[PDB]
């Protein structure tokens, strides 16, 4: 029953990830980090 | 030894005994009397305990013998003590006759006529008459007088019955079966002596005694109830003179009783036995050769002895002065009455009495006397070495180097043939080799050579062979211990010796330069050496007996079978094993001078090699344009020299583990072909030379002999060794690749896994198909698998059984077919494929895929959050995720993939880190073949009435069924045997008479099963000595004979060679004299060293070791009957299964209401159509577990905790019942229209402090049966192994399986428990129930140990009618007391011996190693007699 | 012989040894449902007379007492009803050499 | 007990362990596993989890796993909701990676357990104390060096190369793969195509050798010494063999190795050497 | 030793004459066996071979450590390429003569240069000696010329050839 397009040399593969930062209240902010160039930036709301 | 030194007189037998006080004041030197040991000026005291008359001490003459140091034997001396004291050997036994007598009449109190009975059945077992004490039974104040007549005149009649018709020696006879009844009726005899209320001569009691451990003794109070028959009848430490002064009277009124209790053997002596025996008035001390300082711990222990002697001396000097006085000076006298007792208990028995060993201590365990310094010894003319591996050498042979070649000696006696070059040794000196080291003359004395010149020593070897000087030694000669030379013998011994041939005999070979054994590679497979820095023992022996055993029974030649399995374990391995693929290919051509270096390069005729004086040699495969000689060639004309002549070559089709694939198109260089002994086919392999049975190594043994062959392997192993150094062998990097093609069908195959671990997580966890990861139904399945360890092994078997086939269609695809370099160029590939060093899974993981690594059988762990490691995430279905790695060692590994397979490496090392072979070993060792062709024990009792049923050797078997070799190689096996010049002694015709009168009897029935078989007729091998009478097989032989002979119909018949297969079976009987018992024990303990139901070496366990009745895991076997379906089976499993009441129910939801306690017991069921499905219980059967079941349990567990807190009509009137039966149920009701719920209201009083009231249901619902064969949990019915239905339960009850005869047959359940199947059905289906289970312990691991291993180790269990174990509690019925005492707790069965005066015959090679008597098995087992001319 | 229910009483057992020569057997009613002389893995089990005895103890150069033991408790010395000190023959089916007489004495 | 368990990531080596009876039992940290050996800044720390959303623990009234209970080296600063209390323990890494507030040390072991079904007890577990176990690890957001504990490392994702990064599920990533294995570990050349039995020899027989003990050895009186007369820099070697300082100390010799079968007396596991090689100094040690 | 788990002893220091010898003149100074690689599976040994062969040519040392190499460029590949630009092969072979007939040998044999280390680890012989003083048995001890011991495990091995006179 259990049963039951980076802006410097432009490329679309770039890593990201968000966090939730201070609170539930404000914007997941979304980093952006290189691997082809190197540069980085983030995103806010 | 010296073998001019004989010896007249040999002990024939031993028999243990206790020193009287009249003997050791007559056999002693000189008493010693104070306590100390050595005084000032280093000379000792006189009167001490080093003391010059006790023996010679430091450079000073013994005052006895007055001889030095070198010669003096040493001397016992004695000392007195005051008081007898206990002897802790026989405290355990004196106070049972210290208890169970009355002081008054001083009678035991059990009545002298039943007290007369056990003197009269133990008089009967004395002798050999075990039958007649138990007709003694049936013989039934003045009649009382009679009574004992009656039954003393029937012992008495009995005896001389028996001593005239034959029977037993007036010496009695003893065996182990009356062993057996004498310890029964022994310890029957004093179970109810001791358990006695009042004496029945003298009718009233007598005040219990109290042991306080060991040093003391007590009475206790009489009661006051029980002192008045004392008077009609018209607590306090006694002293060791008033327990003496009871049990001399006690043991004089009852000297007819105790003349046969402490006697096995019958008491010709007439010697009175005493309780002065029991007591030790005077103490021997050792001489002083035997306790010289390290001071020594027996002079210590001895001191404290002699240091109360003198304190209780002088406290009795006050004793004859003499009230104040009187008091003081007897309660501190009675203190030393304790204190010297409980010295001469720590003198003894350190154990009972941190503290200084004892003399018992030096005995008992490993690191003492019997195990250490008796059964193994420290040797001399031995020697130990690294070994390193070396060709070259003849395969019989070591390489001693010159270290030890210089030191080693051997005592050669000079004679008209020594003289010329053991006058040449002798002149070499001692630093010379071949040389000499010393010369013993003929009186005995010894000249040493080293501080020798040149001319002394030539001066000498004129004085060696003389005329002797003297009378007395005219018929002496000298002996000069020359080197050892190339022509002696050697025991080379590699540890562990799990195996007789891991200790062979090798001859010699010195080198003259390097400093390490050698040793040919064809005897690594025996010694299982590596040669990684091991070493291993090399011993000389030095005589000729020694030398003749060595060579022709221990030698290495000898030991190509081992009798294991009758396999080989000699041949090739690495390096010849690869050059034979290469020298036996089709491409290999050799011209005119590359052939004849060959074939000179591995003979050698001037080494004693070729048979023929002069190399023959063969014409070329091709003729012209150049000859040229193929491979296959050279192996026939090695084979052709070493061959003898006059002889046919031998024919022979095998084949060998390369497939005809892998050569090309049509090959068939499969199966290899000898014909003429011509190789004209094949590749010879790792199947051919090597461990692997039916070769052209293991036929040319049968074929030629043990000596032809194994100078095959070495003629091959310098073949094989020549040619690798002119043609040579290499592995690289190139050996390891994959094409372009290769490595696109590796990655897309592999391209398949990713999904692969995701089909079967849905597939585990009941999802359906095509779901994704990160399903949030998947995920919080895959939490709930991971918090169960049962549930996680169901996804780590569904997941791993899914990569490991993503593994095969890799490796099945990608080699050979995809290989970049092929076989044979290839060379990784070709070592594997060859059997010369790797697998197809090593090749595999290398150049494919490295799969899979498994844990404990799963996948690799789980951390809490549900990843695997760190760098997955958590939950993740992939495959890679679990261990199943998709690089290779080629390419290389990823870091997660390399952490996963450093798991399973670390794994291999843990489980990587021999007493059962020990417990085996002991028990068997002398079981021998008799002459009889009856193998039997030591002592005479018999085991088997023939070895395995037709005493056959295991390393002589191997060829005797090959019919179809043997047909090929008739005039070849003729010669060998020779039948016409065995006619003369042998009876040809008679065991064929009666060949056929069984033969033919057994045709006309095998009709009828074997219960009704009146067999009429032996066979014919239990009637006719097979040794002697030709045609006396066994049945299988001559019903295989008959059938291959029947089959097909092929200058020889076919009634020419049914009479020479049975004269080779005639030869392949087992010689007597064998040492089978070590044999079959060293071919089971040593197959254990590559080691739902137990198995492995904790089964081995339990059979051999322990004898477990309460085995761990017992399962019963039941045939389906061919009638009934697979849906009659299962629903038969249902009916035969321990249903609990916890198995029912699917919760239970309590309700307490108090402000008269009401707890409200609601509890809910499955629906009825779902558990009368799943486990067949019926509505009606559950009312009936909860009304007379469930609630008696659960009201005695409601109260249970009380007692341990103070620190319509057919309903109302069934609700009732339960009331008036029950304690404090004032409610009751279950559902009866649909079977769903059960409430039962359950009140208390208010004093009561609150239970938990759910973990009680919690476990008397765990422990609530519904319906419950006995002693079984579950029946299994799993696939039909064999073809046969098989319905296995995991218990163990015969008798409630004998009332479904309708669903099991009942005459084919067998079983698994060997204690049940003897108690059941009998002695010899306990016999089989062992054979069977000892064998699936080894078939489970592929080791095929033969059955006449596994036959006598079942016999030697079964001996007495019981299951009895191999431990210490097994072989108390045995005859051999040094056997015993050399096994453990030694001073257990001294004292066993020594109470029963036990007299030994010296049979068991165990206590013919303890006194120094020749071995009664192999060569021992018969006399060798000269015969001389004259009168 | 003598097949009772389900018990004697243990007094009314001090009759069965009682009278001689006349020997009284024992048997449940439950332990004789299946003949365990049918099983598989019993083999045949035959008594042999005094001339027979004789004849293997002069073969072997046996004493009485050293040949292998059978109990006079185990269910087939039982079934066969042996007294102390009889050879039974046992005709013993062997996987390599196929039947091969052995013989157990009841001690 | 003797496991090779995965939560020894970074911390512990898989190879360097011996073999026979200490096996599993004596085993190696990582060469980058460094311990903390003095008590780490704490005392601003529940000063900066106020402002946060903890509710302190005078006044709070509650229990269990219904919220997650903040402790700071083993004492309970609050109280907070399993959703508030990962919102308040992402800005606890990333305030103290991101340097600049002063209350934070880089040293700080921030232990989340996150509610799961019958797991491991929830909370957050904040440790600073002495003797951890600490490994560096580079963290995505803001690149720079972070320092985590093995407490804190079994629930959060790091990368093992910034290659198999993939989005929203990595947290961090290492430096190098390199960082896990010990000294003897890393010095092994070609480790990853070497069965692992194979590997975790060498660090046994890497440690038996007769090598260079040091250089000081006249004013050495040890009982026994082991010195090799010349030895040799790899020409194959691991870029932390430069790195340590292993010139100093070489082990051993570049000899020119043939695998061939030629000889007959090099099968099992034996081999030879040429014997003009060792009348020239070749392996010769005191 | 080398440093991929592979130790083994020195069976005989084999004369250079006799040993083989490559196009180039250098001879071996460690033969090892082909058959310790495939029960062992040390493939990190022969990409030693590669590696330190190609680096003693060009003046050069490469780095070994791990995962500096994918799957795709194997470093048998990075270190042939090495080898096929200094004039040797590819495949790490190179042809070598027979020392002791003086012929070509079939394959190319494969060698390199590798890292060897030498490890740190017997032979006791006795006719007669010094004995005991409680037993009369050779003394237990190496430095003091005792004798070696034939236990009870090698007690049952002389039982078990039946050899009777061994024993005694
Ligand atoms: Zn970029
Ligand atoms: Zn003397
Ligand atoms: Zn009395």
């Amino acid at each position: 029953k259990s049963v039951v397009k980076c802006p410097q040399c432009g490329n679309e593969e770039m890593n990201y990830h968000t966090l939730q930062l201070r609170s539930a209240d404000e914007g997941a902010t979304v980093f952006y980090t290189c691997t082809s160039c190197g540069y980085k930036f983030r995103t806010n709301n | 030894m010296d073998i001019s030194k004989p010896v007249g007189s040999e002990i024939t037998s031993v028999d243990f005994g206790i020193l009287t006080a009249k003997e050791i004041r007559n056999l002693s030197a000189k008493q010693i009397t104070n306590p100390t040991v050595l005084d000032n000026l280093g000379h000792p005291v006189s009167g001490g305990l080093y003391d010059l008359a006790l023996g010679a001490f430091l450079r000073n003459l013994c005052s006895t013998c007055g001889l030095d140091e070198k010669f003096c034997p040493g001397h016992q001396g004695h000392i007195e003590l005051p008081v007898p004291c206990y002897n802790p050997l026989f405290f355990n036994q004196l106070y049972i006759y210290l208890r169970a007598s009355c002081l008054f009449c001083h009678h035991f109190r059990l009545k002298s006529v039943e007290v007369h009975r056990y003197a009269c059945k133990l008089r009967l077992l004395q002798y050999g008459l075990i039958d007649e004490s138990y007709k003694l039974d049936e013989i039934t104040s003045t009649l009382l007088n009679e009574l004992k007549s009656k039954r003393s005149e029937y012992v008495d009649m009995a005896i001389a019955k028996a001593l005239s018709d034959g029977r037993t020696t007036e010496r009695g006879s003893f065996t182990a079966t009356v062993n057996d009844e004498r310890k029964k009726l022994v310890h029957e005899f004093h179970k109810k002596l001791l358990s006695r209320g009042k004496c029945d001569n003298c009718g009233m009691f007598s005040p219990k005694f109290r042991k306080d451990g060991f040093t003391k003794i007590f009475e206790t109070a009489l009661n006051e109830k029980q002192i008045t028959n004392n008077r009609v009848k018209g607590s306090t430490y006694i002293l060791s003179t008033e327990v003496k002064n009871i049990l001399d009277t006690v043991f004089r009124k009852e000297q007819c009783v105790l003349q046969y209790v402490f006697h096995s053997r019958p008491n010709l002596s007439r010697k009175l036995v005493k309780a002065d025996s029991f007591f030790m008035d005077v103490l021997v001390v050792p001489p002083t050769r035997f306790r010289l300082p390290s001071e020594n711990s027996q002079n210590q222990l001895l001191s404290k002895v002699l240091t109360t002697s003198l304190l209780i001396r002088d406290l009795n000097d006050d004793l004859s002065k003499l009230l104040e006085d009187r008091r003081v000076i007897f309660s501190r006298l009675m203190n030393a009455f304790v204190t010297i007792q409980n010295d001469v208990n720590a003198f003894i028995d350190s154990t009972k009495a941190v503290p200084i060993p004892g003399v018992k201590q030096a005995l008992e365990k490993k690191e003492g006397l019997f195990r250490k310094h008796m059964m193994g010894k420290r040797v001399n003319y031995a020697a130990r070495s690294v070994i390193s591996p070396d060709p070259n050498i003849e395969t019989n042979e070591i390489g001693v180097p010159p270290v030890f070649a210089v030191k080693l000696t051997y005592p050669e006696p000079v004679t008209a043939y020594n003289i010329a070059e053991l006058r040449q040794a002798v002149i070499n000196g001692p630093d010379k080799w071949p040389g000499a080291t010393q010369i013993q003359n003929e009186d005995g004395s010894l000249v040493s050579l080293i501080g020798m010149s040149v001319e002394q020593r030539k001066a000498l070897a004129n004085q060696l062979l003389t005329p002797s000087s003297n009378v007395s030694t005219h018929t002496l000669n000298k002996k000069v211990y020359r080197h050892i030379k190339n022509r002696d013998v050697v025991l080379m011994n590699r540890q562990p010796t799990l195996h007789k041939a891991s200790m062979m005999g090798h001859k010699v070979r010195v080198l003259p330069n390097e400093k390490t054994l050698r040793l040919h590679y064809a005897n690594t497979g025996a010694y299982n050496a590596d040669f990684d820095g091991d070493e291993m023992n090399m011993h000389f022996p030095q005589n000729e007996n020694a030398r003749a055993e060595a060579l022709n029974l221990a030698n290495t030649d000898s030991q190509y079978l081992t009798p294991t399995s009758g396999s080989p374990v000699r041949g090739l391995i690495q390096d010849h094993i690869s050059a034979g693929v290469w020298l036996t290919s089709k491409d290999s051509f050799f011209t005119r001078e590359q052939y004849q270096q060959y074939i000179y390069g591995c003979i050698r005729p001037e080494d004693g090699h070729t048979t023929r004086s002069k190399i023959v040699t063969l014409p070329p495969t091709i003729f012209k344009p150049y000859p040229l000689w193929t491979g296959k060639q050279i192996i026939t004309t090695v084979l052709l020299n070493v061959t003898p002549p006059d002889m046919p070559g031998i024919n022979l089709i095998s084949k060998n583990k390369i497939k005809n694939e892998y050569w090309g198109k049509g090959s068939l260089e499969n199966e290899v072909l000898f014909k003429d002994g011509a190789l004209l086919c094949g590749i010879l392999d790792k199947s051919q030379y090597g461990a692997s049975k039916y070769g052209i190594v293991h036929s040319l043994h049968e074929v030629y002999g043990p000596e032809v062959a194994a100078k095959v392997l070495s003629v091959l192993g310098r073949l094989f060794t020549n040619y690798i150094t002119a043609t040579a062998f290499t592995c690289g990097m190139d050996d390891l690749r994959l094409t372009a093609e290769g490595n696109k069908w590796r990655t897309d195959i592999l391209k398949t896994s990713v999904d692969t671990g995701r089909e079967a997580a849905a597939e585990v966890t009941n999802l359906d198909k095509d779901t994704p990861a990160d399903d949030p139904e998947l995920l919080k399945r895959l939490q709930e698998i991971l918090r169960d360890n049962n549930k996680s092994g169901i996804l780590d078997a569904v997941t791993s059984s899914k990569v490991n086939a993503i593994t095969s269609q890799v490796v099945s695809k990608c080699v050979p077919d995809g290989t970049m370099k092929k076989f044979p160029c290839n060379s990784m590939q070709a070592m594997a494929l060859s059997g010369a060093k790797g697998s197809n899974v090593n090749v595999s993981q290398i150049m494919c895929l490295l799969g899979q690594q498994a844990l404990e059988g799963r996948r690799v762990p789980v951390m809490v959050s549900g990843k695997t490691l760190p760098s997955f995430k958590p939950y993740e279905t992939d495959a890679m995720a679990g261990g199943y790695v998709k690089g290779r060692f080629y390419s290389g590994i990823k870091p997660q993939e390399y952490y996963f397979h450093c798991m399973a490496g670390r794994e291999g090392l843990i489980d990587t880190a021999g007493y059962l072979q020990r417990c085996l070993t002991k028990q068997l060792e002398g079981v021998h073949v008799s002459y009889d062709n009856s193998i039997r024990d030591a002592d005479g009792t018999l085991v088997q009435f023939m070895y395995g049923g037709d005493a056959i050797d295991i390393t002589k078997e191997s060829h005797m069924t090959q019919f179809e070799f043997c047909l090929d190689n008739y005039y070849a096996l003729l010669k060998k045997y020779n039948p016409s010049a065995l006619i003369e002694h042998l009876d040809v015709e008679s065991a064929l008479k009666y060949s056929k009168k069984t033969l033919k009897y057994r045709k006309k029935h095998s009709k009828e099963p074997h219960y009704k078989q009146s067999v009429k007729y032996d066979p014919v091998l239990a009637k006719y000595n097979p040794a002697k009478y030709l045609g006396s097989v066994s049945e299988n032989f001559q019903d295989k004979l008959e059938s291959f002979l029947d089959k097909n119909s092929k200058g020889v018949n076919e009634k020419k060679f049914r009479a020479l297969m049975q004269l080779k079976y005639m030869r392949s009987l087992i010689n007597p004299g064998e040492a089978v018992g070590i044999i079959a024990s060293q071919s089971v303990g040593e197959p254990s060293t590559q080691m739902n139901v137990t198995l492995g070496i904790p089964r081995l366990r339990e059979i051999v070791m322990t004898a477990s009745a309460a085995i761990k895991t017992p399962q019963m076997t039941l045939p389906i009957w061919n009638d009934v379906s697979d849906e009659q089976a299962d629903t038969f499993c249902k009916s035969i299964s321990k249903v609990l009441l916890s198995e029912v129910i699917d919760k239970v939801i309590v309700t307490e209401t108090t402000g008269a306690r009401s707890y409200v017991i609601h509890m809910r069921f499955f629906d009825n159509n779902e558990y009368s499905e799943e486990y067949d219980v019926s509505k009606e059967e559950l009312q009936n577990v909860i009304s007379n079941q469930f609630i008696h349990l659960l009201e005695a567990a409601i109260v249970k905790e009380i007692k341990k807190q103070k620190r319509n009509k057919v309903q109302r009137d069934r609700q009732s019942a339960i009331i008036s039966h029950h304690r404090f149920i004032t409610k009751y009701n279950f559902d009866d229209e649909s079977g769903k719920w059960c409430e039962f209201k359950l009140e208390l009083a208010a004093d009561t402090e609150k239970l938990l009231m759910v973990n009680i249901v919690e476990e008397i619902c765990r422990k609530s049966i519904i319906r419950q064969i006995p002693h079984i949990d579950r029946c299994v019915h799993p696939e039909p192994e064999n073809g046969k239905r098989v319905l296995v339960t995991e218990g163990v009850n015969f008798q409630a399986m004998w009332d479904q005869e309708a669903f099991i047959d009942v005459d084919g359940i067998t079983s698994n428990d060997v204690a049940a199947v003897l108690k059941t059905y009998g002695v010899e289906a306990a016999r089989n129930t062992i054979v069977n289970e000892i064998n699936n312990v080894f078939s489970r691991y592929a080791i095929s140990v033969s059955f006449r291993h596994l036959d006598l180790i079942a016999d030697m269990m079964t001996r007495q009618g019981t299951y009895l174990a191999f431990n210490r509690q097994g072989m108390e019925t045995s005859t051999s007391s040094f056997m015993k005492m050399s096994y453990e707790t030694t001073c257990q069965f001294l004292t066993k011996a020594v109470l029963d005066n036990e007299r030994e015959q010296l049979d068991s090679p165990s206590a013919r190693i303890v006194v120094g008597k020749l071995n009664n098995v192999g060569t021992g087992s018969f006399d060798v007699l000269a015969k001389v001319p004259n009168a | 012989i003598f097949v009772y229910q389900n018990n004697i009483t243990p007094s009314a057992m001090k009759l069965v040894p009682s009278i001689p020569p006349a020997t009284i057997e024992t048997f449940n009613e439950a332990a004789l449902v299946v003949n365990i002389t049918h099983h598989e893995l019993v083999p045949k089990h035959i008594r042999l007379s005094s001339d027979e005895k004789r004849e293997l103890l002069k073969r072997y150069r046996l004493k009485e007492s050293q040949l292998p033991r059978i109990q006079r408790a185990d269910p087939v010395a039982l079934y066969l009803g042996l007294k102390r000190g009889e050879v039974v023959k046992i005709i013993r089916k062997s996987e390599t050499s196929g039947r091969y007489a052995s013989y157990r004495i009841c001690m | 007990v003797r496991k090779l368990l995965p939560e020894s990531w970074g911390f512990l080596c898989p190879v360097h362990t011996p073999d026979g009876s200490p096996c599993g039992l004596l085993n190696h940290f990582a060469h980058k596993c460094r311990i903390s050996t003095q008590q780490s800044d704490v005392s601003r720390i529940p000063s900066i989890l106020y402002s946060l959303g903890v509710a302190p623990a005078s006044h709070t009234f509650a229990a269990g796993p219904s919220l997650c209970c903040v402790q700071i080296d083993g004492k309970i600063i609050g109280w907070v909701s399993h959703e508030q209390g990962k919102i308040i323990a992402d800005t606890l890494r990333y305030w103290k990676v991101e340097g600049k507030t002063p209350g934070l040390p880089i040293d700080l072991e921030i232990g989340y357990v996150p509610p799961s079904t019958r797991g491991q007890y929830p909370g957050l577990y904040l440790f600073g104390g002495h003797s951890r176990m600490l490994r560096p690890v580079r963290y995505l957001p803001l690149d720079k060096e972070d320092i985590v504990g093995p407490f804190e490392q079994v629930y959060m994702n790091i990368a093992v190369t910034p290659q198999e990064i993939q989005n929203n599920v990595h947290t961090h990533v290492e430096f190098t793969p390199t960082n896990i294995l010990s000294i003897l570990a890393n010095l092994t050349p070609f480790s990853d195509f070497n069965q692992s039995p194979r590997n975790m020899y060498q660090c046994q027989m890497g440690k038996q050798t007769m090598g260079t003990p040091g250089v000081a050895l006249c004013h050495r009186s040890d009982n026994k010494l082991y010195r090799l007369q010349t030895g040799q820099t790899p020409i194959v070697k691991a870029n932390l063999y430069d790195d340590y300082g292993m010139d100093n100390f070489p082990n051993g010799f570049n000899a020119v190795v043939a695998v061939i079968s030629y000889t007959g007396y090099d099968m099992d596991d034996a081999m030879i050497i040429n014997k003009s090689a060792d009348e020239r100094g070749f392996g010769y040690g005191t | 030793s080398s440093r991929h788990g592979q130790k083994g002893v020195c069976s005989r220091k084999w004369p250079t004459i006799d040993m083989p010898f490559s196009e180039t003149g250098i001879q071996p100074d460690i033969i090892i066996n082909p058959h310790a690689f495939p029960s062992r599976m040390t493939i990190g040994m022969f990409v030693e071979s590669l590696a330190g062969k190609a680096g003693a040519l060009h003046g050069i040392a490469q780095d070994s450590t791990p995962w500096i190499f994918n799957e795709d460029d194997t470093p048998a590949d990075y270190f042939g390429e090495q080898l096929a630009k200094a004039g040797y092969n590819y495949h790490g072979n190179e042809p070598m003569y027979s020392g002791a007939t003086g012929e070509e040998l079939r394959a190319d044999i494969y060698v390199g240069v590798v890292y060897y280390q030498r490890l740190r680890h017997k032979f006791q012989v006795r006719s007669t000696g010094p004995v005991n003083s409680l037993t009369m048995q050779p003394v237990k001890g190496r430095k003091r010329h005792g004798g070696i011991r034939v236990g009870e495990m090698e007690r049952d091995a002389l039982i078990g050839h039946g050899t009777s006179f061994l024993l005694q």
